């Protein structure tokens, strides 16, 4: 999954916290987001194979 | 941008300032080390030069090959370069001037045939493609005639021989220490002096064993003698213009200082500002 | 207001400022405690008000006059900053001090090729 | 016409501006100091005589 600039996402995310008068930090940028990004980027994973087993309930065994 | 790294840039800035101008100090006192031992040179070349007259053009001369001409068909050159850069255009004023005349002659339709003193000139005139028959490098500033006997006998031999038809040194010249200036000069076929052979009725010497040898050494000794002076000159000359150079370096460095300081200043302010404005404009 | 005492009686008078500088920082200090906006680099918004209302009321006049001599002082050596750019706006002389001419010896130390006057 | 110094001009609209609590912008000079000069400055013109005529009610003809 290729995200072409994030760098977008930040500012669309300022715009919309500034016009909810939350509270600016650096460059204007609301305080939580880091909290944005990182929960992001945090779901690019590589699962073992008993979370693939359990999520898809047995029908799919050994591949991660 | 951004004060930082504007600080860091005239950090280093400061630093090539302070390099440039030990070199300047350096260069500077070995200028007169060097023209020192240019001094100590000119005696033994005089009194050769006075044997010499003697010897040609006294109450007798001989037929001895260096002292008359013939015709050119090809020309040696004993170029001496520097080993060291930051010299400035030293080198490159000499080459270009070497050209040209290689060029002149070669019109003619002679040949010609380099011999190298020094590194630089090497690698210039291989790159450039001329014809380098023997080479001497890196002496440094610790010139010495055994070095020298290398390639002055190969085109000494070469004339002799009768492969060359005339022989230059291209060098620079040490007039003054704010002017160098390069020079071709001529040392085969012998130059006429200012000498008048009206003095020599006065008394004749009792060769041992006979002339006809004696005049032979003593003109391939004041050949070499001749290439060691240019080399040494050269190398006194090099001092001088790398002293001027790194003086021009050095003022070039703080001139341009205060044009970094301007910047570096231009982005303290803005940095304050927008600082400051961002907070005070978060507020309520 | 002394000086334009010493002024209205006729005679010539001379003002010695002990630092200019000093004075905008305190109108800075006290802009910052009425709570008004911070300007360029911090500096109060009214800086070249507060200025000239000082500056301008030392002149020459028909019954006298007031001469001054201040000491200034460049912030970060900049001759930039609002401060300074503000003060040099209404000097007219420019004596500059140097420690090399004491070092010789030579007073007063006053500097020949930096010094300046309009 | 000579405006003798327009960086004090725009010092002084600075003052009277930040005097009002309004957001400043780059080198903290208002948002709308460019407006400030060019309202004024587009008032130095040369106006046809068509212009001259109808504002003069037609007592000036054929002068620019």
């Amino acid at each position: 999954i290729i995200y072409d600039d994030l760098s977008k996402q930040a500012v669309a995310y300022r715009q919309i916290s500034l016009l909810l008068r939350r509270p600016p930090g650096r460059e204007a940028f609301p305080g939580d987001v880091f909290y944005l990004h990182s929960r992001l980027l945090e779901r690019a994973a590589r699962v073992n194979a008993e979370y693939v087993e359990a999520f898809t309930k047995g029908e799919v065994k050994g591949k991660t | 941008a951004g004060a930082k790294d504007i600080r860091s840039k005239i950090a280093s800035v400061q630093n090539t300032q302070k390099i440039t101008k030990a070199m300047e100090m350096v260069a500077a006192s070995k200028m007169r080390k060097s023209q020192d031992r240019m001094a100590a040179s000119r005696p033994y070349a005089e009194t050769m030069r006075k044997v010499i007259g003697h010897l040609a053009h006294g109450n007798l001369e001989y037929k001895h090959p260096y002292l008359e001409d013939r015709d050119v068909k090809r020309v040696g050159y004993l170029v001496v370069s520097t080993d060291r850069g930051l010299a400035g255009g030293l080198n490159i004023n000499l080459f270009k001037k070497l050209l040209a005349e290689m060029k002149t002659w070669t019109d003619k339709g002679v040949q010609a045939d380099l011999a190298m003193i020094g590194s630089k000139g090497v690698s210039f005139f291989n790159s450039v493609g001329g014809n380098v028959v023997a080479q001497v490098t890196g002496m440094g500033d610790n010139p010495s005639l055994s070095e020298l006997i290398g390639p002055v006998k190969v085109m000494l031999q070469a004339y002799d021989e009768g492969r060359l038809d005339k022989l230059y040194i291209v060098s620079n010249k040490f007039i003054n220490t704010m002017s160098q200036v390069p020079t071709i000069s001529q040392l085969l076929p012998l130059p006429a002096s200012d000498d008048d052979d009206l003095k020599h009725k006065s008394w004749d010497y009792l060769y041992e064993p006979d002339p006809k040898a004696l005049l032979d050494t003593l003109l391939r000794r004041y050949v070499e003698s001749q290439v060691y002076q240019g080399v040494v000159e050269n190398l006194a000359s090099e001092q001088a213009a790398r002293m001027v150079a790194m003086k021009a370096a050095t003022d070039n460095g703080g001139s341009l200082i205060k044009e970094l300081q301007l910047v570096y200043n231009k982005a303290r302010q803005a940095s304050i500002t927008q600082e400051l404005t961002e907070i005070v404009s978060g507020a309520a | 207001t002394m000086a334009e005492k010493f002024r209205d009686e006729g005679r010539d008078v001379l003002l010695f400022v002990d630092n200019i500088y000093r004075y905008t920082l305190a109108g800075t200090e006290v802009s910052a405690l009425l709570g008004r906006m911070p300007s360029a680099v911090g500096y109060q918004p009214t800086l070249a008000e507060e200025m000239g209302v000082l500056q301008e009321r030392i002149t020459s006049t028909k019954t006298g006059s007031i001469t001054s001599v201040q000491a200034v002082y460049v912030p970060a050596d900049d001759l930039t900053d609002p401060s300074p750019a503000t003060t040099f706006a209404h000097l007219d002389a420019t004596v500059v001090l140097s420690r090399q001419i004491a070092s010789l010896g030579i007073y007063p130390a006053v500097d020949p090729l930096d010094s300046t006057s309009r």
